[PDB]
RNA sequence: AAAAGACUUCA
RNA sequence: UACCUGGUUGAUCCUGCCAGUAGUCAUAUGCUUGUCUCAAAGUUAAGCCAUGCAUGUGCAAGUAUGAACGUGAAACUGCGAAUGGCUCAUUAAAUCAGUUAUAGUUUGUUUGAUGGACUCGGAUAACCGUAGUAAUUCUAGAGCUAAUACGUGCA
RNA sequence: UACCAUGGUGGUGACGGGUGCGGAGAAUUAGGGUUCGAUUCCGGAGAGGGAGCCUGAGAAACGGCUACCACAUCCAAGGAAG
RNA sequence: CCAAUAGCGUAUAUUUAAGUUGUUGCAGUUAAAAAGCUCGUAGUUGGACCUUGGGCCGGGUCGGCCGGUCCGCCUCACGGCGAGCACCGACCUACUCGACCCAUUCCGGUCCUAUUGUGUUGGCCUUCGGGAUCGGAGUAAUGGGACAGUCGGGGGCAUUCGUAU
RNA sequence: GAACGAAAGUUGGGGGCUCGAAGACGAUCAGAUACCGUCCUAGUCUCAACCAUAAACGAUGCCGACCAGGGAUCGGCGGAUGUUGCUUAUAGGACUCCGCCGGCACCUUAGAGAAAUCAAAGUCGGUUCCGGGGGGAGUAUGGUCGCAAGGCUGAAACUUAA
RNA sequence: GAGAAGUCCAUUGAACCUUAUCAUUUAGAGGAAGCAGAAGUCGUAACAAGGUUUCCGUAGGUGAACCUGCGGAAGGA
RNA sequence: GCCCCUUCGGGGGCUCCCCGAGCACAGUCGACUCAGAACUGGUACGGACAAGGGGAAUCCGACUGUUUAAUUAA
């Protein structure tokens, strides 16, 4: 079992031609600075495994934590989005 | 750039051994025949050089005498205006 | 391959079959938006449909 | 941006001006804050005329006080919406000492500063209005 | 005030830039130097005044433990120092005078001032009087 | 519309 | 409370900095300390080290017991010596913090759970008797002897 | 560790360099920040430098070993020894 | 004479002052300072009006060790120490509400699911919801650029004129 | 990131008059390599190609909102109004003549600015760059661009009570 | 049945020497004159329209302060 | 042809080649060579043989080149 989720968008997948189950989630997050108290962003981002397939860059996905099945391909791709019908 | 420092265009040519002043001039004074440049006839990317003062486009194959070094300059760019002003005043 | 990014024989083939699933998986990704598309219309089709049955009541009712 | 400091530099502008009353275009959140500006008498009215269909809209926004001395003494902005320089409920560092108020869309609506402390609600300070 | 306090992503920038223009001293201090250095040192000479007016101090050149040599102010009146000694020198700074970056401080073998009163903790001596300069002396021979 | 230069230190 | 005042000047105002002044440290110079009372106590060498010493238990953990007189006690086995202490050299790191994950895993001992008085033999230290590189440190040729430490039969 | 894929990361600072333990906290200053991060509490780490191992539930061990090197020591100076 | 007084200053370190790293809390016309100017992004921000969600917010309840800090009480003659009690803590984790601001319904065909009432168990059939394929009826889908006009010493090319030298 | 970017320099080639560094000289004068005079080459210029800088200034970054008027200047625009003046059914080019819109500048305000001043340099909002007491220093060193010149980038030791 | 000294292959995998280079502390081949003290010489530049108005980019070149050619500016007549 | 359902009477159910999209290998013909591992020897593993000794300071000429055919190559 899982494992809390983060939300990304798949920055890449394709390089090149093939690659093998995973994509890359670019995450965002920000903090309010103590201070001057305008928020700082700092992204991370991490990369996510496809056993189901079907997952395209710009595509923002939901990651849960899961077992590592390699080391820093630590999360699975837990869902996706779009629309109707 | 590539691996290149300062730059070169033909400054291997020389290595290490030659020297300065001279460098300045003949990397730019070779390198800009080297430039493929667009034939006026068809403007293709072709133009390329026969000999000294001899250009010659590829594609179309069309030749033409222009500067030693150079497929053109501002020299016969002027002449060739003045006498077309010429013309163009004595046919008035 | 010009640009000599892989060295080998077997080592080309990974890169192509990775990009096969990622542009593949982009493919399946554009299927389900292309299929999206036409439901949406569907949709909306039967919105516009039965925005003009919803008008068609209105004259019946009055006499 | 935001126009706000407009709408603020306007009123004040025109309370020295003597002017009888301003007018400016409008929205919800700059309706709201001349809302709360009638609301604890500091001006006496506003209008929005020309409110349906027209490309725009205005807003007649008249001036309390006339003769001797203007109602608003001093109104600035301070850091305007979308936001950050942001109070708590509780943080309410300020001005006057209770004589003014200072409109804060909170998070409830644009409200006044004693509502929103109340309201138990903090938010983003509009300005000073004194 | 460019930004001032907003989101998206921007507090950073300038966090960068105000540790790169700083004024003051960074990385605490020594390109020499300061704590308590004790120079012994053998050069007695005398050296000139700041550019407002003259005099003529009396100064003792003195090469540092840690690796300097500079010269140094000695304080209070008469003097006297000798086979080395080992003279513990503050770091005072002036704002300056020229090429007198320190200043060596009472302590230990450095003196102090002829049998006085006045005062004696500044410009200094011994019990009553004088009694600690008779036995001063003393320490360096034995 | 001008021949022509200097003028120790601290007060 | 915090707040400032001296120096650019003939004199002025503004920019601007130096310096005094205020508080404070895990610190030094120190002159000078009648006093009760508690407290810091090598960011220098993670340099190098002499001397004593920093871990012990059999009146129900264990069968046995030379020597000492049921009582104490030396070795073996069980529990312990890894806890603790101290120093930040390494050190910007899932190192650490805070939140979760952990059926993806350990927990002896204990607190707690679950299982459960026929006959027995085996050799061994202390004690001994001498010893080799031998002054040695050290341990063995070696007599003797005891095992809920061992090996078994097993509803 | 085989085989297959050639990758993954960085203009939101990756990789790298320097830095006269990290947190709980300390000192300031009206507040903000600045500063400081340590002896103590807590977690981590190392025991002259470095790797490996037995033992034991638990050690990769300051008060155990192995053993290269560094450095003192004992000597009836063979060898031990920290 | 006197400030302080069993302490004092001196230096080092550090901070305030010093709004002199300015978030609160400043300049860039002549003071350090406006980028020669543009084309453009990643990056700060956003005119009006309606509606939906809900990342930014209230209440929370967990943790936020002790020590220290603050209040006040006693205990060693006093005090500081120390004891005992109280009060405050950012922020971060659950939960729920909350929003100002940053096509569908119905009805039937076609496919699946169907404990049942049965000692017991096997086979079988119809109707309704969910799930799948559907067919029909009521009911959506909304500052830049453009055209006419104007100046000009806008740029490039050709023509052409003259004083003077 | 990328583009343009005076002049002067640089480089090939054409032209080369006036001009004109340097240089050649005369006077000055104590010295003149100086101003002042004569002479004089690259240059000035053209086409090709570099550089990336100027007191690139409006000493005023660039975006937007508001907040005083007054004389007319150019473009158009709404004209009003007739007349020159054309032409001549008539109309604008302008002209008597007001208004709007954009720029301009001066003249020129009251709250600001240290004042000088500004009417934007205002009243306070967006945004980038960038600043650091002076001198050392727009310098060292390394990297980057340039044929080179040099440019961009950019410190300290130290020194001074400014 | 247990299995001592022991010898070999494979692996984790010490320390001296082999690199080659970078860093720190240093000294230092030889060399340039950036600031400074007052007690120096040279000229008199800038400073008043500084006796040729200042400053500036740019090259040339001069004992030097500097000069001037070209173009630009008014912080200039 | 197989499962199958049944109250036993009798019934119900179900291609090859090449393409788009989700979750190693086998057979013919089989070679030079780059790396990696293990044991273990030898004194030495480029085992022979061939096959650069290296570093710094100074002078000259910038460099490649040419020259006393038969005592000068600078």
């Amino acid at each position: 079992g899982l494992g809390f989720k983060t939300p990304r968008e798949a920055i890449e997948g394709t390089y090149i031609d093939k690659k093998c189950p995973f994509t890359g989630t670019v995450s965002i997050r920000g903090r309010i600075i103590a201070g001057t108290c305008h928020s700082a962003k700092m992204n991370r981002t991490i990369i996510v495994r496809r056993n189901y397939l079907h997952f395209v860059k710009k595509y923002q996905r939901y990651e849960k934590r899961h077992s590592n099945i390699p080391a820093h391909v630590s999360p699975c791709f837990r869902v996706k989005e779009g629309d109707h019908v | 750039m590539t691996k290149r420092t300062k730059k070169a265009g033909i400054v291997g040519k020389y290595g290490t051994r030659y020297g300065a002043s001279l460098r300045k001039q003949i990397k730019k004074m070779e390198v800009s025949q080297h430039s493929k440049y667009f034939c006026e006839f068809c403007g293709k990317f072709a133009v390329k050089r026969k000999a000294v003062g001899i250009w010659g486009c590829k594609d179309c194959g069309k030749v033409k005498a222009g500067g030693a070094y150079t497929m053109n300059t501002a020299s016969a760019v002027t002449v060739r205006s003045t006498i077309r002003r010429l013309r163009e005043q004595t046919e008035a | 391959v010009k640009g000599n990014m892989f060295k080998n024989k077997r080592v080309l083939m990974e890169s192509i079959h990775k990009s096969k699933a990622e542009k593949a998986r982009e493919k399946t990704l554009s299927d389900q938006f292309e299929a999206k598309r036409a439901k949406s219309k569907a949709s909306r089709e039967r919105k516009i449909a039965r925005r003009e049955e919803r008008l068609a009541p209105g004259p019946e009712r009055s006499c | 941006m935001v126009r706000v400091s407009v709408l603020n530099d306007a009123l004040k502008t025109m309370y020295n001006a003597e002017k009888r009353g301003k007018r400016q275009v409008l929205i919800r959140p700059s309706s709201k804050v001349i809302i709360k500006f009638l609301i604890v008498m500091q001006k006496h009215g506003y209008i929005g005329e020309f409110e349906f269909v027209d490309d725009h809209r205005s807003g007649k926004i008249v001036v309390e006080l006339n003769g001797r001395l203007n109602k608003c003494g001093v109104i600035s902005p301070r850091f305007d919406v979308g936001v950050k320089e942001i109070e708590s409920w509780t943080a309410r560092l300020l001005p006057s000492r209770q004589f003014g108020y200072i409109v804060l869309t909170t998070s409830a609506g644009i409200m006044d500063h004693e509502e929103a402390r109340r309201k138990n609600v903090g938010g983003k300070v509009l300005g000073f209005f004194y | 005030m460019g930004k001032t306090r907003g989101m998206g992503a921007g507090r950073k920038l300038k966090t960068h830039r105000r540790n790169q223009r700083w004024a003051d001293k960074a990385y605490k201090k020594s390109h020499l130097g300061n704590e308590w250095k004790k120079p012994f040192a053998g050069s007695s000479h005398a050296k000139g005044i700041v550019l407002e007016k003259i005099g003529i101090e009396a100064k003792q050149p003195n090469s540092a433990i840690r690796k300097c040599a500079r010269v140094q102010l000695v304080k209070n009146g008469k003097k006297i120092a000798a086979f080395v000694p080992n003279d513990g020198c503050l770091n005072f700074i002036e704002e300056n005078d020229e090429v007198l970056i320190a200043g060596f401080g009472r302590k230990g073998h450095a003196v102090g001032d002829i049998p006085g009163v006045r005062f004696k903790v500044v410009k200094v001596s011994g019990v009553s009087l004088l009694a600690l300069f008779k036995e001063k002396k003393e320490k360096p021979r034995s």
